[PDB]
């Protein structure tokens, strides 16, 4: 065991290090993949959405908006929007079908 | 022991210490990577 | 009897509860991180190690007769801990002996029984792998005893307990040490035992046996384990080498072991002071006054630790001798009010031209000065008397004459004018040029610290500093 | 022999035996106090006091130890104290000391004085020499800042 | 220089932030 | 830590000034004009 | 009274005019950021003090 | 009553300290001794004075008679609890603690002032009570405890005026300010002498203007201090009344370099005879000298002290050793010369200075993050 201890710890060194470089690889690739992720969400708008108005938010990433269609709704939001743009019922856009704050 | 064993018993010292630390580091990196996986998946 | 009788139901139970449970949790989590936590090099029971630094020095000193702490030792040392049943039995004993302290009489252990109490850890399938557990179990024999501050006939029993603990060094260096990283805990234990054992050799003669043993216990450092043992043992090495009047100091300078790394803002700070006085004894020349200020500003967070008054006292003593003339009333602590009066008069007659007043103060308060260990201040302070005046006027007048600057500093003779115009150039106390065709010491000035690459010089190190901070965060974050 | 660090690690072994007694040290210690401020030739105004012997072997080394430094001070930026100031005030009742300053050093005494020189460079500041290595420093900056730590 | 200065402190916040949550969740876990 | 090797338990530059570096701050200095009604 | 960018010479009987470089702005704005960084390090300070 | 109660604490605070100078202080201190029924303060001056005409018997009967005139109702009143109503009536200590200070000592005054401060929950009474605590803080010169009730007034008591701190917001320049503090309450805190004179104790129209004129000229050198000292109207009238104030100012602004020592010597003669002993002056006399050295040294890089031999004063050697006192003490930034007799000057550049400060702050904060770096993580 004792000589095989000293050999097996050696084997536990490099095989452990390749993982060290590996997580570097994964992280750097994920930085790219996330930025590819943000752009592909952009297809949701395509322009003809609706002009509505933000009203209020219940909690994280979900709020209430009263559309210019006369009615009021309960909706979710995109994670891309900056939360500093809120307050005093801002002009907002919404999906035709989904009717989500985009 | 002292002449024959101690050279390997004392040399598995750092072979054990290094894998001792790089597992802490490894799991740190694992936690970060899983953070990224959850984020970009959502 | 009616007065003193009603006043000892409450005193015992307090240490009986908290003094009971504290090291219970200490040995508990510390044991779980000795078996587990292969990365136990930084235990949170190392902050509990610090909590034991200030814990027993104020918590308990006597064994708390009326059966408060006397029964702790017979309980806490009776730790066999064979396996889960024979260890849950001791888990029962933690509460079982509590009836012995409360209802019955505890086992009296007036620093005579702890030595025979060192068999309970051997009874019923003794445990030696827990040399941390039994190591704190080797500190505890001192903890009421030494911290009682006796130094009276149990100094020797202190020494024997610390000989058993040095035998625990023998156990680490010889017995089942499979990269357990326990020396760096045994180096803190070696620290604690050798603070009050340092005092032990203060209440007795020299320590040369601990000099060779210190060169051995230090010798093992740098080969297998090196963390704070070389630091603390080096400081203990320096303190009484300095305390003794001999060569003692260039041996320290040649002691090329100066870089035991970061000491958690506690050991390193004083470390700069131990080395600082060392560099001071060779006529320090602004190279280690900066590290004196550095040490004084590194770890001042205590409240007049006792040597902090000596660093605060000796710090600007050397700077006065070099170039500066500030007083030392800035931190007029209540801890400083009685340690300021002689030095208060000390720095006045330097800048003032009343050297007879300086000799009056020196003959007046030299006894305190000689108690401070600063004998050689007068042999080189008359140096910076005229150098302090010439620094003053040299700063004042730009194109000053040396044929005029003397006559104002009570020089009184043109020959006496140029006895200070022979080394000021080589020293650099003033930037000017002396001439015989014109015996006028005219200075000059320059710029381009902004027009020469001064700032990018000053910036690089601190840029590395901030990136160091970032590295520390990234390395010390993702524990959960 | 210019052993000051060795000096001040010697007077600290017999705390009060070489201050108010032991004239064989008191003359050396007050000697060094003379070697403190400017009292190097004032020592030579205090040479006639020895307890036992001549002390010639270190009144002479105390000659030379002031000679390298008077030679350096004159070599400093200065305007030539004449032969009478560099040869009579100091030591050396006109021996080949004029060969000492005239040969060991400059200040060539032909026309009734010693004579200086520039003792300075031409201010050769490139300041673009660091234009490579400093760029290396920046490359290290973005290097470590860009590295996945 | 200033940018590195603030960057270091900002990096230093997360040390307190996670060293709080780790041990505070641990001691409450046990 | 755990040493306690002390005695029992600005005024540096501003008093370094006001007592010695300052001269007319503790004592008077304005008599020179009485030494100046002839110069 | 800042009506003029000059300088007088008693030993010369000479007035001399110069130009006014206002190039202290960056160093000006740098220090106050330090003024905030001190107090924010305080905010982390009583944080770690309140709890490690 | 307590409104003219000022002068007793001031002349007693002025008398015994000047030993050679106490003749008039006793000549009218006797007028403050038995007259005005004054009882409290002088008995504590029993060991503080050397001579004292017999006032024990002549006055103890006087404090005893009025004390009997107040304590009979102040402790048992029961005046308006005979028919019905609330369980008390506000007539006891609001009307009978004033004697408890004027003749009642600081103890019997303090216990009743606080007791009525809590009795009447109104800021109306909290006005006069707390301000009596402050004027008595000047009375027995107990200028540490009455440092507390001031800020304690600032927390809740103070809310913007309300006839209670606006009309008396001049309870805050003379009442409780620098007796001996000598810090940034001199140029800034002592500027808005808004009222012609606010009434309780601060006399702008007579001598608070002396305060704010002895303190006005410390703020700035020439970013238009002349608008508030020279273009000031209400200050223009008071300077119109006092020539020593007027000349001392008009000296300063109007390049009166030779008479700066004359008027300056006058006002320092004023500081000689004052109540503020320890703060005789930290930065008055020759911080006005060096104040004249900023403008004097200004714009005169090629200045000669020979011109100083008549333009600003005389005694070339005294100006010599003075500038030696100032340049060598980090003040009066310039380089003065030997035998050339030249007063040179040189300030830093627009980058040398800020580099010199940034190197300071970076070291400070870096030292901070040093400690806080190792506080956490072991």
């Amino acid at each position: 065991d004792l000589y095989s201890r000293y050999k097996k710890l050696q084997q536990e060194l490099e095989f452990l290090e390749v993982q060290e470089e590996y997580i570097k690889d994964e992280q750097k690739n994920l930085k790219k993949e996330f930025l590819h992720a943000q752009e592909e969400v952009k297809r949701i708008q395509s322009i003809p959405l609706v002009i509505g108005q933000f009203l209020e938010a219940v909690d994280q990433n979900t709020a209430i908006v009263g559309s210019t269609t006369g009615s009021n709704y309960y909706v979710r939001i995109l994670s891309t929007i900056d939360r500093e743009l809120l307050k005093p019922n801002a002009s907002v856009a919404l999906h035709k079908h989904s009717n989500a704050l985009v | 022991g002292s002449g024959l064993r101690q050279y390997y018993l004392s040399k598995i010292e750092e072979l054990q210490l290094i894998v001792n630390d790089k597992s802490q580091n490894l799991r740190r990196l694992q936690a970060q990577r899983n953070e990224l996986n959850a984020k970009v998946r959502l | 009897p009616p007065g003193g009788g009603e006043q000892e139901p409450p005193p015992p139970p307090a240490p009986q509860d908290v003094e009971m449970k504290e090291e219970a949790a200490t040995g508990g989590g510390s044991t779980g991180e000795a078996d587990g936590k292969t990365a136990a090099a930084a235990a949170e029971h190392s902050q509990r190690e610090l909590d034991t630094v200030t814990l027993e020095d104020i918590k308990e000193h006597v064994k708390q007769l009326e059966k408060a702490v006397s029964g702790k030792e017979p309980r806490f040392v009776l730790r066999a801990l064979r396996m889960l049943p024979s260890t849950s039995r001791r888990l029962n004993h933690y509460v079982l002996y509590k009836a012995v302290q409360g209802f019955f009489t505890s086992n009296n252990a007036t620093r005579d029984f702890l030595l025979p109490f060192l068999e309970e850890p051997m009874d019923t399938e003794a445990d030696l792998q827990f040399r941390p557990r039994t190591g704190k179990a080797a500190s505890t024999p001192l903890l009421p005893e030494v911290e009682a501050y006796l130094q009276l006939l149990v100094v020797i029993f202190m020494m024997n307990s610390k000989r058993y603990k040095e035998a625990q060094k023998i156990s680490d260096d010889l017995m089942q040490k499979i990269s357990t990283q326990n020396r760096r805990a045994l180096d803190l234990v070696a620290a604690k035992c050798y603070y009050y054992h340092a005092r032990v050799y203060e209440f007795l003669d020299k320590l040369d046996v601990v000099r060779s043993f210190l060169h051995a216990r230090l010798r093992t450092a740098t080969l297998r384990h090196d963390a704070d043992g070389q630091a603390t043992l080096l400081n203990l090495l320096l303190r009484n080498y300095l305390h003794y009047s001999l060569y003692d100091q260039a041996e320290k300078l040649v002691s090329k072991s100066v870089f035991p790394e970061q000491a958690n803002n506690n050991e390193w700070a004083r470390y700069l002071y131990y080395t600082g006085r060392i560099k001071a004894i060779q006529l320090e020349y602004s190279e280690a006054r900066r590290t004196m200020t550095n040490a004084l500003r590194k770890a001042p967070q205590h409240t007049a630790v006792g040597f902090k008054q000596t660093v605060h006292k000796l710090l600007i003593v050397v700077e006065l001798l070099l170039g500066e003339i500030p007083d030392r009333l800035q931190f007029r602590q209540p801890s400083l009010k009685r340690s300021l009066m002689p030095y208060f008069l000390l720095t006045q007659a330097v800048r003032t031209g009343n050297l007879a007043k300086f000799n009056q103060v020196l003959d007046q308060f030299g006894e305190k000065f000689q108690a401070d260990g600063t004998y050689t201040l007068i042999i080189r302070l008359r140096h910076n008397v005229i150098k302090t005046g010439v620094r003053m006027i040299s700063l004042s007048y730009s194109r000053i004459s040396l044929a005029d600057i003397a006559q104002k500093l009570q020089l009184d003779s043109p020959e006496d004018a140029e006895f200070i115009v022979a080394k000021a150039i080589r020293d650099g106390v003033i930037e000017a040029s002396i001439n015989h065709e014109k015996g006028y010491v005219q200075s000059k000035e320059m710029i381009d610290i902004y027009s020469t690459r001064e700032p990018q010089l000053a910036f690089h190190q601190r840029i590395s500093f901030c990136l160091d901070i970032h590295n520390m965060s990234v390395k010390a974050m993702r524990f959960p | 022999q210019n052993r000051v660090a060795e000096f001040h690690t010697e007077l600290e072994r017999l705390p009060a035996k070489d201050i108010q007694t032991n004239v064989y040290i008191k003359h050396p210690v007050s000697l060094e106090q003379y070697l403190m401020e400017g009292s190097y030739n004032k020592v030579f105004l205090a040479k006639g006091n020895i307890p036992a012997e001549s002390y010639t072997f270190f009144i002479d080394i105390l000659l030379d130890t002031i000679r390298d430094e008077i030679a350096g001070c004159i070599e400093k930026a200065y305007e030539k104290i004449l032969f009478t100031e560099a040869t009579r005030i100091l030591f050396f009742n006109t021996p080949k000391k004029m060969t000492d300053y005239a040969k060991k050093r400059g200040w060539v005494l032909g026309p009734n004085n010693y004579y200086s020189f520039a003792s300075q460079q031409q201010k050769p500041e490139d300041t673009t020499i660091p234009s490579t290595e400093l760029a290396k420093q920046v490359i290290e900056y973005a290097r470590q800042l860009e590295m996945i730590v | 220089y200033l940018a590195s200065l603030i960057r270091s402190v900002v990096a230093l916040h997360n040390l307190i932030n996670n060293k709080i949550a780790n041990r505070d969740a641990e001691k409450k876990e046990g | 830590m755990s040493e306690k090797k002390q005695p029992v338990d600005e005024d540096n530059w501003d008093d370094d000034n006001v007592e010695d570096d300052f001269s007319n701050q503790l004592r008077a200095e304005l008599e020179k004009h009485g030494y100046k009604m002839e110069t | 009274d800042k009506k003029f960018h000059g300088i007088l010479d008693q030993g010369e009987g000479v007035l001399i005019i110069f130009d006014e470089p206002p190039v202290d702005k960056t160093y000006e704005a740098a220090l106050e950021t330090i003024q905030n960084m001190s107090k924010v390090v305080d905010s982390l300070y009583n944080k770690a003090k309140k709890l490690t | 009553p307590k409104n003219p109660d000022l002068r007793i604490a001031q002349l007693r605070f002025l008398l015994s300290l000047p030993e050679h100078r106490g003749d008039a202080a006793v000549r009218d201190e006797l007028m403050a001794a038995v007259r005005d029924n004054n009882m409290a303060p002088y008995y504590e001056a029993l060991c503080k004075s050397l001579d004292w005409q017999i006032d024990v018997d002549l006055l103890n009967k006087m404090k005893k008679a009025n004390e009997d005139e107040l304590k009979r109702l102040d402790e048992e009143l029961e005046d308006a609890e005979k028919n019905l109503g609330e369980s008390e009536i506000r007539d006891a200590m609001m009307a009978k603690a004033e004697y408890l200070c004027r003749i009642g000592d600081k103890e019997g005054a303090l216990t009743a002032f606080r007791k009525t401060y809590d009795k009447t929950v109104a800021l109306g009474h909290r006005l006069d009570i707390v301000f009596y605590l402050l004027r008595i803080g000047l009375f027995y010169m107990d200028n540490d405890l009455i440092t507390r009730n001031t800020e304690k007034a600032k927390s809740l008591i103070e809310e913007g005026g309300d006839w209670d701190r606006r009309n008396r917001l001049k309870v805050y320049q003379g009442l409780y300010c620098v007796a001996i503090r000598d810090f940034k309450q001199a140029a800034e805190l002592f500027l808005d002498t808004v009222s012609t004179f606010t009434s309780y104790e601060l006399m702008d129209y007579k001598t608070f203007v002396t305060y704010t004129v002895y303190v006005s000229m410390i703020a700035l050198e020439r970013p238009d201090l002349r608008e508030k000292v020279i273009k000031g109207a209400e200050i223009l009238e008071v300077l119109h009344s006092l020539p020593a104030v007027r000349q001392y100012l008009f000296s300063l602004y109007e390049c009166r370099y030779s008479v700066f020592f004359q008027s300056l010597a006058v006002v320092e003669q004023e500081m000689k005879k004052d109540w503020l002993f320890a703060p005789h002056y930290r930065y008055y006399v020759r911080e006005m000298r060096i104040h004249a050295y900023s403008q004097l040294l200004e714009s005169y890089r090629s200045l000669t002290l020979g011109y100083m031999a008549e333009a600003f004063g005389v005694g070339v050697e005294f100006i010599d050793q003075e500038l030696s006192r100032f340049i060598a003490a980090g003040r009066l930034h310039c380089k003065i010369d030997k035998v050339n007799e030249i007063v040179e000057t040189n300030r830093p550049d627009s980058k040398n200075w800020q580099y010199q400060e940034t190197i300071k702050k970076g070291d400070l904060l870096l030292n901070r993050v040093q400690k806080l770096s190792r506080v956490i993580n072991m």
